[PDB]
Order: structure tokens, then C-alpha cells, then sequence
């Protein structure tokens, strides 16, 4: 048996286990992951519909919200769920074909599959309501989505490796995932904030990725200066390098 | 249950990956038709103000302009010439609403809020036809704005010394359209991008095949 | 291999940095001026000036007048802080842009210019040269603006032409100076200690990351 | 050991500050003035005054008028705050900027100038000379602009003769130094104990 | 560290629990001095057109020094504020510096600005009600004189230009607003208790630790 085949086997089994425990005993989690974008959209439109109409009179608010929200939901899930994978299977590390990175990859693939299903369903009901739901340049959208996915998975693995001890710090990162929602262009277009606050917001790679995904989605969408893809690409590459290094070095102490 | 197990990975791959490739490859490289585009940028201005730009943007996708253009250049018979492509062609005998939707899908108007310019891109199966359609749209546009101004001034004159001023206002083209870039003449087709469409299709079918394989495997495992 | 990396990674760059900074460096005196253009009879005019200081035609006029080429190559002690003989025009422009610093106070609406030079008198003379050239630049810009309508054009029309021909010679816009160029006597630059501390931070970062890389690759 | 950081860290700065502030310090009187420039027929002129007060040319005219270089060298007992003889021009500029504090209140456009000196009459004279020269520059700007009383200075609070030395606050400085020195001791002791 | 065990519960109480009310009761009842307050409300208008900034001009001018010199020459504040020998805390000691006199005057005269629509309210404290009213009236008249001279100067360098609106004239108080004796006693009780509880907890844990 090749190492690749046993890797597929262990990933399949771990995916089955983690999909069973991610949703409820009678699949109550699927309702929550379908309803959370709905509640977010309801609150956001009912709070800023006229303001966003005044912002630019060319893009409807719900499609803008979906395109900026579903990738952020996937990124937040990848960051916040990948790091609990170590403590969920402490007792499972006794069968000599199971490694922590297998749990990491299983959780990541599930997060990706679930959010992709949610994205497809959301685009379907958005087109069903008479909105705009076809990306003009879908290949660049796929590229930016892949960059965002790799950045999120790398950060999740990095936080899983570093915070194997001190679980209080785990909680902390979830708190820091709340302001990241309110800054990275998810709610309101970034053309309305006063310009001197701009570069302090431009070190956030998720802002750049959201802006480029929206630009590749809509026809004739305007981006600001310094919203290059090179900065998120380099951030993701460096984060993945450091995460893999730290997992390799601190490998043996992730035992039972 | 039993119907869930009545398949395999190769069967799913043939159902969701290579068959769309076959139909897309025999469409785009064989059955498709070229679509040249012609591009212009216009903006009105008071002689001797984004409102009249809105009037123009609504008027381009209007219905009366479509009737005038069909009377002038006979768009209905032109768009049915490419039988090769049964989809992007205009089937004869269709209703007026579908014709209006087809025309709205062909000519595309875009606005930029920072500068206020109105860009028009017109799709046609011939380059000279696309240029002629763009020029006809522009001249009917200018005629519409001038006719609106003349209608207001003619109503003012119809209310009624001031008669000469009303006649001058009726004759004077107060609002005029200035063309930043004249309607261009295309050389090759650019909109039916075959290879890019095939590539994004490849990404899409790979993704849905992976997702459906995972969910069918988990429902097979749960059903046992 | 646990001590040799520290030797050349930081110890030696630090040592060469200190011997260069304490011995090989040369003085750079800075002349400071504070200006704001005013209409005789506003942010756009000082914006034009701010673009014009870092321009190239002004640099060519200054090179013709004050001969900046030979002076910036005189301090032979510095190999990196002097202008190399027979360099490129683009490198010369970048050197001039780096040696002349222009800041804007938008709330106060004032333009401050700090010009560096290897002699105390040259910095003041160069700053006065930029002042005079900027004044004549805005003056000639207004004159060229009025020249088209002056050259474009019964008795009242000729009277209007006579009354408008003086627009090409009237001094409509004037450069008001708040702080004239100064004559320094102690060099402000280089700031050896802050650059040294920056080298401490950068060298520590590179040493840490390369130590992590080596410790990771060690058990492979 | 721990007594080395117990004594040499916190005590010696306290003896240094005690032997400086109690005997070696020099009293510094301060005068204050509150002004605003207004046209007789305006924040730009206020900003002009702000950048002109701390300038170079004004320092040269004031050194010609009142010779501050001689006045700031009188106290030999204070080695820090006195102006050392034969120093650089730039250090003289920083010394003048430290000795003349200007504050901007932009909710109504008010300039306030506090001038420190070792003599009270000298401080008042310096403040009055600064006010007069700033007014002269304010109208001279418009005179040079219109050459090829346009403006006036409104004096809310004229320069005031001080009677007692407001600066330096010896007890306040000693107390805040003591607090920081103890804090520093606390943090270094905690880390040096928790490293063990 | 040996003195930590000395601080028993009965001791720390007499320390900061009871002592403070002893000194507060023997000060606020038999040693303090009454301070009558006169309140006026003004605003300067735009009559010199042929305006919050002039109100802030006035706010800076009231707490100035030249006005204090004028008022000291006019009504002799320095000898008046040394009248109560009973209370030294609320009294102006003789022979003090000019800067301390300025700080005392700034403490006695309180100026606030209603900022929604700019109303200048002035409260003046004095040991006699008629003196407080007189000081308020003198402040208002010097205020009007300065705001008129504020323009008279540039008019002369280049008629009552500006004007002072008196919404609420300086009233004559009957009873003294300050000091609030029983109120200060109640807040003092609250604070002295809170700190006693906190320090009792900290002395208990430092006794248990060592
Ligand atoms: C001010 C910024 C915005 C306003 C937020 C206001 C905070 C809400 C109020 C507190 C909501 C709340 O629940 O508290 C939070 C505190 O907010 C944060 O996280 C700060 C987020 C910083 C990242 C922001 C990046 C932005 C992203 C841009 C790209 C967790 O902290 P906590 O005090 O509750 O933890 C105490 C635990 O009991 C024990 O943890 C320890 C401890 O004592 O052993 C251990 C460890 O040191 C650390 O976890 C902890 C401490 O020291 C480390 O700050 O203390």
C-alpha cells in the first residue's frame, strides 16, 4: 500500500466522522449554515439599503452583500474551525495511520465543500429573484477564491500548531475575527471611508481579496490604488511556509 | 437507496465532466457564430447635468427606438441570418417582448459615476452593420434630445412680442450631443471567447463533480 | 553550526556599518524654506509647485545654472552617498529627488522645502535658485495662459485688445515666502543611531528566520 | 543578586534628581500672552504666525534686538537648561523653540504664547517684542504682496509680568520620576524572578 | 513586614474609616465658611456686521489676568477674599504670589458655554451676596467694554459696534450654595467605606500569603 492510498483512506474516514459531528444528530447544522447568510442579509439591507443605493447607483445591494459575504464566511470558517481539530481527536492518535495534518485537511475540505454548496445555492436564489448572478470573468474569480482559500487554510493550520497549548488564546482569535468582518469591505463599499484611513486598512489581505473578487464578478467595477493581488499572494505563501515549518518542527509533541 | 448504489465513479465522471466538454467543444469550435462589437462614448451638454444622461440611458433600451431602428435597418431579418448558431440567433415569428429582450441583450450601455460618460457597445454579426447600428443609435439619440427641447418650447409657444421668442426657442437646439469617440469599425470578433469559456467550464464541472462525489459517497455510507 | 551564523550574519554587518558611519561618512547640511503662493489681485497653485520641484526641466535648468553635477561627486569618501561620475540621467533625477524633500501642510496650507548639500552656502544658494525658478515658472505659466487670448485678437474691440495685452506682462500670481532659505553650520544628516537601530531590528529578524529554517532542515 | 537592581536602579536617579532640583536647578519665570490676527476690513494668517514664531529669521532679529544669547548664558549653576557658550546655530534654534511654547486652539482660532526666561522683565520684553515683530510681519506680507495697515493683531491677553517662578516644578518632577522608577523596578524584578 | 500583623481590623478603621469623618465633621460644620453664588447668562451678538467665536473670545478674556488686575483695582478682591479667618481652605492668605491669586480667582469664577446654541453662563462666588452680585456686574460691564473696544480699535486704525445681550442679569443670592455639607459628608462616607473594604481585602490576602 502506497502512502498516498492510505492518505486517501484516512482522509475519507476522518471526513465522514467530522461531517457526522459538524451537523447535529438529525442534521440541524445545515439549517443554521443556510440561515446565517439570510439573517446577515436581512439585517444589512434593512439597515443600509438607502445608503448603499446612494453609494453607487450601479450595483444592487443583495448581490454585493452575497459576493462580499460568502467568501468571508468561508474564510472565517476555515480560520476558526481548523484550529479545534487538534483537541477534538486527542485520543484518536493511537492507530499509527492517523496524523494531525489529516484532521486538518479533513476539516478544511469539509469547510470548502459546505461553503461552495452555500455559494451555489445563494447564486441560484439570487438569479431566481431577478438579480445579477453571472460573473463576467469567472476564471479570475476562481483564482482569487483559490488564493483566499489557501490563505485561510494556512492561517488555520498555523493557529492550530501554535496554540496546541494555552487554549485560552484559541478563544482570543475568534474575538479578533469580529472586527475583521467590519473592516474588510464586506458590509459597505470602501469608496466611502475618508481617504487618510485608507493605508491602515490596506495591510489586511482579505480586503484586497474581497475587492478583487467583486471586481471580477461585476461588470465595470472600480478598484482603488494598492489593491494588488501580489500582497495577498505573498502573505498567503509566507503564512503557508511558516505554518508547514512549525508543524514539521513541532510534530512529535502532538501525541495523546 | 438502490438507485443511489446504481452508479460508479466512472459513470459519474461521464455524467458530469466529459459530456459537457463534448457538447461545449462541438458548439464553440463548430456550431458557434462570430459577434463583432462596436464601441462609442457619448455625453450631452448644454449649448452656449446627469439628468439628460439618465433620459438617454432609458431611451437607448426603450421600445420606440427599437421600432424606429427596425423600420430603418431591419434588425429582425439580420439577427436571423446565422442559422449555424441556433441560440444566439433570433428565431423568426417570435413575440415582440422576446425581440425587445434580445435587443436589450445585444446593445449594452454602461455608466461611470466619476466622469458621467455613457459608453455603448453594440453586437452584430457583421462589422459594417454594427457600425451602422451604432451610428443610427447616436443620431436617433441626438434627434430625441433635440425633439424633447423643441416639444417643450413648442408647448410654450402654443400657450401664446413673446411669440418670436417662443419661435426662436422652438428652432434653437438648446441641448446638443457631443461624441468623444465615433462608432468604431471592428476587424475580428471578440465576444464569443471559446477557450476562456471552456476553461471556466472546466473549473466549474471539476468543482461540482468533486462536491457531488463527496455527497454521494457519504449518502452511500449512511444508507448502509 | 550554532555560533558561526551569528558571527557574519549580524556582528560583521554591524561592525562595517559603524566604521563606515563614524569615519567614511561626510557632512550634509540642510537648508529649510517655508513658502506659499498668493494671488496679487489657491491649493492648485501650490500643488503645481509641489509637482514642479520634483520635475526634470527644473533639474536641467538648475544643472545649467548652479552646476549640480560636479558638486555631488566631490565627497570621494562616501561611495554610496555621492553621485558617481558619468552616471545616468534617470539616476541623477532620482538622486535629486532624494536629496530634496518637499512636505505640505494642508491644514496650514504651507510648503516646506529641505535641500541637502555638502557645503553650507550651496544649500542656501540652491534653495534660492528653486525659489526664483518656481516664481518665474508660475509667472510664465500665467503668461502662457494669457498669451492665446492676447494673440487671438471696432474701436472698442481694439481698446479691449489694448486693455488685455497687459495680461501677458502683469504679475498676477506672486510667491510669498514665510521662511527664507537659511545658512546652516552643523550637518543634520546622516542620523547614524536610528539607521543603526534599524539594522539591529532587520539583522535580528533575518537571524531568527534563518535559525528557524536551519533548525527545521536539520532533522530532515 | 537582587540588591544590585534594588539600589543602583532606583536610588541613584533619586539622589541625582535631588542634588539637581534642590540646589543646582535655576528658577525660570514665564510670561503668557493670548492673541489672534484679524483683518481690519483668517486662519491662514494664524497658521502663518504659527510657522513664523518658531522660524529662523525671527530668531536673528530677536538676537539683534535683545541679545538672548547673552541672557540665556547667565546661570552657571544649572548645567542642563543653560545655553552653553559657543554652540551651534541649530542647537540655538532648538533651544529657542523649547523656551517659547506656542499653542493653537482651533475651535475658535486662538494663539497662546508662553515665554520662559530667567528674568521677569526680560520675559515680558521678549513677549512684547515677539508680538510687535509678528504684527509687523503680518502687515509686511500683504505690503509685499500688493507692492508690485492691511491687517491687525487682536490682543486678548497682553504679556504679563510674572512674580514667582512657575517653572520648574521640583516636587512634581521628583514624584513622577519616583513613580516611574518604582514601576521600572517592579517590571524588571518580576521578569528577573519569573525567568528563574 | 512585621508591621503588617499590627494592622488589625479595629486599627485600620480608626485609621481611614472613622478619623476622616471626625475631621470632616469638625471642619464642615464649625470651621467652614459660606459662599454665596451669583449667576448670570449672556451672549454677544453680530451687531458689528454693518458668532460663537466672540463668545470664546469672551471665555478666554474672563479668565485672563488684565481683567483680574482691573477688578482688583476696582473692587479690591484681595482684601475681600481674606475675610473668613475661620476657614483657611476657602480663604486667600495674605502675601501670596500673583499666580496663586490668579488661580484662586479662576477657581472662584466659573464660566461655562452652552454649546448646542452658545450661551455663556457665569457663576461668581463670594462670602457676601451683595459682593458676589457686584463682582458679577463689574465682570459684565468690563466684558461689554472689551467687546466694544475689540472693534473700536480696528475702526480707529482703519459707535457701539458690538453689543452684549443679557439674558439673565446678575441675581442677588439669599442663601449660600457652597459648601454642600451633608452631601459631601455622604459621599465621603461612601468613599472611605469602599477604600476600607478594598484595603481590608488586600491586607487579608497579604497576611495569608506571608
Ligand atoms: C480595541 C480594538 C477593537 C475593540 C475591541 C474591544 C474588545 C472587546 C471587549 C473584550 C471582549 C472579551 O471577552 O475579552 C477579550 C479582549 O479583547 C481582545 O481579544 C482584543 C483583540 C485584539 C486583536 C484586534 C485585531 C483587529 C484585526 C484587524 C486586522 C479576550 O481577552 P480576556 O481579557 O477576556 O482574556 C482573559 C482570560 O480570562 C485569560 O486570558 C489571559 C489570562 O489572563 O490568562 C491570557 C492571555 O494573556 C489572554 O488571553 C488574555 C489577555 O491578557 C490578552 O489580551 O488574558
Amino acid at each position: 500500500r502506497s502512502p498516498w492510498q492510505i492518505q486517501q483512506a484516512v482522509l475519507f474516514a476522518l471526513f465522514l466522522r467530522e461531517l457526522k459531528t459538524r451537523l447535529g444528530g438529525r442534521w440541524l447544522g445545515v439549517f443554521w449554515v443556510l440561515l446565517e447568510p439570510v439573517a446577515h442579509i436581512a439585517v444589512m439591507t434593512t439597515l443600509f439599503s438607502l445608503a448603499h443605493r446612494a453609494a453607487m447607483p450601479s450595483i444592487e445591494y443583495p448581490v454585493f452583500l452575497i459576493t462580499g459575504l460568502i467568501p468571508f464566511f468561508m474564510f472565517r470558517g476555515l480560520v476558526t474551525r481548523l484550529m479545534e481539530a487538534i483537541d477534538s481527536n486527542r485520543g484518536l492518535f493511537a492507530y499509527r495511520q492517523v496524523k494531525p495534518i489529516d484532521t486538518v485537511i479533513a476539516r478544511a475540505m469539509l469547510e470548502i465543500s459546505l461553503q461552495s454548496i452555500v455559494y451555489l445555492i445563494a447564486l441560484g436564489t439570487l438569479g431566481w429573484l431577478g438579480f445579477h448572478f453571472l460573473p463576467v470573468r469567472a476564471l479570475e474569480l476562481a483564482g482569487v477564491s483559490a488564493v483566499l482559500i489557501m490563505l485561510g487554510a494556512s492561517l488555520g493550520l498555523f493557529f492550530a500548531v501554535v496554540t496546541n497549548e494555552i487554549p485560552q488564546a484559541r478563544a482570543i482569535v475568534r474575538i479578533s475575527l469580529l472586527p475583521l468582518y467590519f473592516v474588510s469591505g464586506v458590509i459597505f463599499p470602501v469608496h466611502t471611508i475618508p481617504p487618510q484611513y485608507l493605508p491602515l486598512l490596506q495591510l489586511n489581505p482579505v480586503l484586497h481579496l474581497i475587492e478583487l473578487s467583486r471586481a471580477s464578478f461585476f461588470p465595470q467595477y472600480r478598484v482603488l490604488q494598492g489593491i494588488n493581488l501580489a500582497y495577498p499572494a505573498g502573505f498567503a505563501l509566507l503564512s503557508l511556509f511558516l505554518a508547514l515549518m512549525l508543524y514539521r518542527l513541532r510534530r512529535h509533541q502532538l501525541a495523546s | 437507496m438502490k438507485l443511489v448504489s446504481r452508479l460508479t465513479a466512472k459513470r459519474l465522471q461521464w455524467a458530469l465532466v466529459y459530456l459537457p466538454m463534448l457538447v461545449a467543444t462541438v458548439y464553440f469550435l463548430v456550431f458557434s457564430a462570430d459577434r463583432y462589437v462596436s464601441e462609442s462614448v457619448i455625453t450631452v451638454r448644454q449649448t452656449s447635468s446627469r439628468e439628460d444622461t439618465c433620459y438617454l440611458q432609458t431611451y437607448i433600451h426603450s421600445m420606440g427606438l427599437l421600432q424606429k431602428l427596425d423600420q430603418q435597418l431591419k434588425l429582425r431579418e439580420h439577427f436571423g441570418t446565422p442559422l449555424r448558431d441556433p441560440l444566439f440567433r433570433l428565431w423568426g415569428g417570435t413575440s415582440q417582448e422576446w425581440f425587445l429582450e434580445y435587443y436589450r441583450s445585444r446593445v449594452e450601455v454602461l455608466m461611470d459615476d466619476i466622469c458621467g460618460l455613457l459608453t455603448v457597445r453594440v453586437q452584430g454579426f457583421e462589422p459594417e452593420f454594427a457600425q451602422a447600428l451604432n451610428r443610427a443609435i447616436l443620431e436617433e439619440s441626438e434627434r430625441f434630445v433635440n425633439e424633447l427641447s423643441h416639444r417643450m418650447a413648442r408647448e410654450q409657444g402654443q400657450f401664446a412680442a413673446a411669440v418670436e421668442s417662443a419661435r426662436i426657442e422652438a428652432t434653437r437646439k438648446l441641448k446638443s450631443l457631443v461624441v468623444v469617440e465615433p462608432p468604431v469599425l471592428p476587424e475580428i470578433a471578440e465576444y464569443p471567447r471559446r477557450w476562456y469559456n471552456l476553461a471556466t467550464l472546466l473549473v466549474v464541472c471539476c468543482l461540482i463533480y468533486g462536491v457531488v462525489s463527496l455527497v454521494v459517497a457519504t449518502i452511500r455510507d449512511h444508507q448502509d
